[PDB]
This record gives C-alpha cells, sequence and structure tokens, in this order.
C-alpha cells in the first residue's frame, strides 16, 4: 500500500514518467512537479526530497530500493 | 572495540566530502569513504552478507559482533547496469575479514563513473557507543579503517 501512496504522492500512476534509484535514493520523474506532495513523501517516512529538472528524488534511506520494486509491480499491475 | 578492516585499498576521505547528498549527510548511516587504486572488495569484518546490489557494485554485511555495514562503490554506479563488476560471492554467504565479495575494473569506471569515492558506513549508528574514523591510506583487508566501541 505504501506503494500506492508512493505513487499518489508524485501525482499519480499516469504522472510517472519513469522509474529508477541508486542504493539509498529513489529517483521517480513527474509529468508535472506542481503536483507531487513534498508534505506526503515527509509524511510517508521520506527523510527528505530533492528535485532536479523534471525528475523528482526521494530520500527513503537504504530500503530506497524496496520501494522501487514495490512501486514498479504496482505500477505495472 | 571493533576494528573495520579496509574494504578495498586507496585513501580515506571524508564521508562529508563525497559528492552525494544522502552520504554526506549521512542519511544512509556514518562512516568513511576511500578512493579505490586496487581492483577488489572484500569483507571488512568476519560476519554474513547480508544483500548483493543487482547491478553488482555495492553489498551489505554484518559483523558477528553485531556490526552492520555498508559498501557503496562510486557515486550512482548503479547506472552503469553491472558494467565493471563481478560478484564473487552470494547472499547469506559466511565471510572471514578478507574474503572477496566483488571485483572490479578500475580504469573502465573510472572513465565512466561519476565518481569512485567509496562510502563505508556504519547502518548500526542507533547501537554503538563510539565510532573512531582514521585517516591515511589503506590496503584492502588488513588496513583498519574505522574503531567502534559497545
Ligand atoms: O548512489 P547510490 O546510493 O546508488
Amino acid at each position: 500500500e505504501m506503494a500506492a501512496a508512493l505513487v499518489a504522492a508524485f501525482g499519480g500512476k499516469e504522472n510517472i514518467t519513469n522509474l529508477d534509484a541508486c542504493i539509498t535514493r529513489l529517483r521517480v520523474s513527474v509529468a508535472d512537479v506542481s503536483k507531487v506532495d513534498q508534505a506526503g513523501l515527509k509524511k510517508l517516512g521520506a527523510a527528505g526530497v530533492v528535485v532536479a529538472g523534471s525528475g523528482v528524488q526521494a530520500i527513503f534511506g537504504t530500503k530506497s530500493d524496496n520501494l522501487k520494486t514495490e512501486m514498479d509491480e504496482y505500477i505495472r499491475n | 572495540t571493533i576494528e573495520i578492516i579496509a574494504p578495498l585499498s586507496g585513501e580515506i576521505v571524508n564521508i562529508e566530502d563525497v559528492p552525494d547528498v544522502v552520504f554526506a549527510e549521512k542519511i544512509v548511516g556514518d562512516g568513511i569513504a576511500i578512493k579505490p587504486t586496487g581492483n577488489k572488495m572484500v569483507a571488512p569484518v568476519d560476519g554474513t552478507i547480508g544483500k548483493i546490489f543487482e547491478t553488482n557494485h555495492a553489498f551489505s554485511i554484518e559483523s558477528d559482533s553485531g556490526v552492520e555495514l555498508f559498501v557503496h562503490f562510486g557515486i550512482d554506479t548503479v547506472e552503469l547496469k553491472g558494467e565493471g563488476f563481478k560478484r564473487i560471492a552470494e547472499e547469506g554467504q559466511r565471510v572471514k575479514v578478507g574474503d572477496t565479495v566483488i571485483e572490479f575494473d578500475l580504469p573502465l569506471l573510472e572513465e565512466k563513473a561519476k565518481s569512485t569515492l567509496t562510502p563505508v558506513v556504519i547502518s548500526n549508528m542507533d547501537e554503538i557507543k563510539e565510532l573512531i574514523k582514521l585517516s591515511g591510506s589503506v590496503t584492502v583487508g588488513e588496513t583498519p579503517v574505522i574503531r567502534i566501541k559497545k
């Protein structure tokens, strides 16, 4: 479910144009950054939020890769 | 006192000088960084490998002493999709200090990786009494890089 909440925080499943991450950062592309809920990400336990261009980065810690796998499945299912 | 041995050879660098805010701000834990000069990453302590990234460029290990470490080779190296790395150990493998976990191609990574700086941090910060960071050049599986208590 947290994965569904993360998708909603970015704006929505259709607002996601790409999914990728590294060891402690999650990268999610968004069509409109004005629709990202920075406050929503914080409540989800995000340590911080960083936005670069149209790409959005959220710090979920080392478990960030877990969100990538869950979001990838939920967004593809 | 637990001694963390260098996972790779190189020069110790401040973790706050790493070009990544999550590592520099120690969101993923505290420790040091190493500018690599060798070709392999070994176990910095006797324990069990926990997780190896599918891009075979970073891994997690828990010492028998109960310390959780996390080694991340280079910065944003996941974008290389495994190029330059070869996983030699398996997740769940029990290892002793110096056991090889991954071998890498320094020259190829020095040319394609945004940075080869390699953070070695403790993700168990709330369970350790003190972390003493050391300094200087280290030799893989031989030179201690950090000293911890409790
Ligand atoms: O840059 P990274 O945490 O995979």
